[PDB]
């Protein structure tokens, strides 16, 4: 055969797409607590 | 800060800051290749008007 | 020649070239990773149409995503001059969700405000070309409009969302389409009979990575510094010919904030941040007998004519104390953008930065509202005494006054752009802070 | 899709992506210091008014200062088209004094020249909105103008002036207000009856630093590489309709200079760097019967129509030797800015850079005039043969000529921008070189 393989028109062995879970894992909860009252936090405890 | 600062006084603007130094090392290109030369008897010839036999 | 400059070297050259560190004449480019980019069409769930809510899940075709462009096909319900950025008006809002958690949300008005502040020059014009008709197209004309999104990962490759590292979480976009778009299906308040419903498609630009980089993204945890938009709509302490209205708006913002932005507007006229007037471009029919100052020249809704703006002055207080001296509305309109962005901001749109350069991605000073008990935006309005139908009154007046038609700018939109952290770990993610 | 490109890889790619160093898909942001910025009003000393000299002392409210904006409130003395960047005209000059030493100084004409060369696009447009009336305002209109200052510390935080490190030294701004502002209190040579005096306020944007950063600035010595403006006025070798005027000016300049800049002007009209003509925008009423080539269309004083400029060609000679071959005036007007700035310079304004990027902060080549005895700017002028009242005469003419009205551009302003060092130590500052 006169022409050797030029190498053009290549391919990539075992190309998998990005993993897509079907289970649809639960959303991650936050790390910062809810900004409640800024100056009167955690009750007052009124006396008699 | 107010008196020890260097000012562009006379003597620093002298023309010898340029005229005394040559512009040869700033424009010349490095060669490191030998130049040629050949004898005059090599280009002109041998002058065929010599003797006959 | 140039040689005389090189030779005459002195003491003052030492601080510029002595013990030199760099050159300018030989750039070594950094070798980068092997990657490729592709624009892939998404499937939209729900029916697209005016007033509808639709959504899409971003397909896991590539490893990372950046740019997202929403395509629309709109038609003209009237002639040139009847529409104003209609594709932007149509996309009422977009919400970004990861794993079911809200990450961010943009509004049509935000897109308009954002554009007004951060795009510029031919970027701004090219943008306008993608959302409006700008070559005097006529009724019945059809055009495809591209609305790029402005979520944090849509601005730089540096924040490309690692879909590859989210193996257990879905990523979605929720898009609200406006019930009406000026010059497309409605003209002012009047419906346009026969108006077509928009065609819509969402395109996501994916990055395909080579083996080593894909592996690292899929396996390693990541923390991406992202921007978020906070937004609340408010009633404006509408000014009047008889008074300088004022208002104190407690600012319900949180997180390290780069900047606040706001505008006053006409609730029924998209993009109208200024009063209408009988001066060229400032109203329908301006300059002639038919001029009316109750309806805008829609194609020319935007303006730099501050006289028609309504903010006399403003200050922001933190914990009840002044954060800076009270400045004129024109400060927040012209100077803040000059300093912080470098473009030109349309009248009626204001910016206040807490950052040196909020326009970029790198933090450059922030105001953390999660540590400020009582932040307030205090506004003073201009007096609406100018007879808008008379150029002599409109173009020749004083600093503290505006158009009688400025009382139509009853809506106030206050935005804040802040930082947060998006954490991706073991295939799942969400944000570090709620507030 | 995209995979088809990734696979398209071979030896030619190695130089671009082999042993990769970077990516574009993950940014590391750099943790920065803790600071805040506040806009604080300074008190103006003296008496504000046209032609008056006032001054202000910068208060020690914050630790560092950068941007300075001078507010002015003016009222139109005539209709739209009668003013040209009037807030710029008003701020005749500003001098920067630190520790009693003159550090720098700007002039209204510099603000105009600087703008003409270095601002651009919507920066320039937004910039005009802050110094002029650009929405066809009418007589009596009142506007607050914001004139940013352009001293080294007013352009970048990198050179914020560390007032904190200057505990012993005052930083002052001395301002001269113009005796007249076109379209505000005067119309050409005529005074405008009823014109209001200006209201002025100086705002300084101060940076508040946290403890560690503030302490370092307060205690450590600093060397800030800053830029300064040098400026001298000269009489122009006034153009003539009969020949080509020429001039050779020894420039009394010093220091490593990033660039020279200059213009020719009619001192009567702020910003007029070109000849007047009966072509649209080139004179008051240009294009019609009422056109006068003795007065500019003030709102359109500046133009890109080089026909009305007067410089034919120029060169800079240093100690008797040419620094570069003589180039045409349009080189200095169009090419220099193309190459060095990336903006668009108005006719009549010229630039010659010694720097690769003169518009930036980082030194990129300078000409040190402190080592040059005879720095001479050689100027060749155009012949003012064109009858300015005939638009055909102007618009259809040749390269080497200009308008007969170009002979009115009798003033020459030559600027130079250099680098110096502002040394700060033990609570005091001053310049390393004079």
């Amino acid at each position: 055969q006169p022409r050797g393989y030029a190498g053009l028109r290549p391919y990539e062995k075992n190309y998998e797409g990005i993993a897509e879970a079907d289970v649809s894992a639960l959303q991650a909860r936050y790390l910062d607590q809810t900004r409640g009252r800024p100056r009167t936090g955690d009750g007052d405890t009124e006396p008699i | 800060l107010l008196r020890g600062f260097e000012s562009s006084l006379r003597g620093s603007r002298v023309r010898t800051q340029i005229d005394d130094k040559s512009f040869i090392p700033y424009t010349w290109q490095m060669i490191d290749v030998p130049l040629a030369a050949a004898k005059t008897s090599f280009i002109a010839g041998l002058d065929t008007r010599q003797q006959l036999a | 020649g140039g040689l005389s400059q090189l030779v005459a070297y002195g003491a003052q050259d030492v601080y510029l070239t002595g013990n030199p560190q760099i050159t300018f004449f030989k750039t070594v480019y950094r070798r980068y990773t092997n990657f490729a980019i592709e624009s892939i069409q998404q499937t939209i769930n729900g029916s697209v149409g005016f007033g509808n809510k639709v959504s899409t899940q971003i397909s896991r075709n590539g490893d990372l995503i950046t740019d997202i462009v929403v395509e629309f096909v709109l038609t003209k319900g009237g002639n040139g001059g009847t529409t104003y950025y209609p594709a932007e008006e149509l996309l009422q809002d977009v919400e970004l969700e990861i794993g079911g958690q809200r990450i961010d949300k943009h509004y049509n008005d935000w897109f308009r405000t954002y554009d007004a502040l951060f795009r510029m020059n031919d970027d701004r014009y090219n943008y306008r070309r993608m959302t409006d008709w700008v070559n005097n197209e006529l009724v019945g004309a059809q055009k495809r409009f591209y609305v790029p999104l402005i979520f944090f990962f849509n601005q730089t490759p540096g924040l490309a969302l690692p879909l590859i590292a989210l193996q257990y979480h879905e990523v979605k976009l929720y898009f609200t389409l406006a019930s009406q778009v000026q010059g497309v299906n409605y003209n002012g308040s009047s419906a346009i009979a026969g108006a077509a419903q928009p065609t819509m498609s969402v395109w996501v630009d994916y990055i395909f990575l080579d083996t080593q980089e894909r592996t690292r993204f899929a396996q390693l945890p990541h923390e991406y510094l992202i921007e978020q938009l906070q937004f609340t709509g408010s009633e404006t302490a509408t000014p009047s010919a008889t008074t300088q209205a004022s208002q104190n708006i407690r600012l319900n913002f949180n997180h390290p904030t780069k900047y606040l932005a706001w505008n006053f507007n006409n609730p029924t006229n998209y993009g109208q941040y200024t009063a209408l007037a009988n001066i060229p471009g400032a109203c329908s029919g301006a300059g002639t007998a038919a001029a009316t100052v109750t309806t805008p020249d829609y194609g020319n809704t935007g303006t730099y004519n501050e006289q028609l703006a309504v903010l006399d002055s403003a200050k922001i207080q933190l914990n009840g104390q002044d954060r800076f001296a009270t400045r004129k509305g024109s400060y927040f309109n012209k100077v803040q953008p000059y300093q912080s962005i470098g473009g030109v901001t349309p009248a009626g749109v204001y910016l206040y930065s807490f950052a040196l350069k909020p326009a970029g991605r790198q933090p450059s000073g922030t105001c953390n509202f999660s540590r400020i008990d009582n932040a307030t935006l205090s506004l003073t309005y201009k007096t609406c005494s100018i007879d808008a139908t008379s150029p002599a009154a409109v173009l020749g007046n004083t600093e503290t006054v505006t158009a009688n038609t400025a009382t139509l700018l009853t809506a106030l939109n206050i935005y804040a752009k802040n930082y947060n952290v998006l954490r991706i770990m073991s295939g799942m993610g969400g944000l570090a802070y709620a507030n």
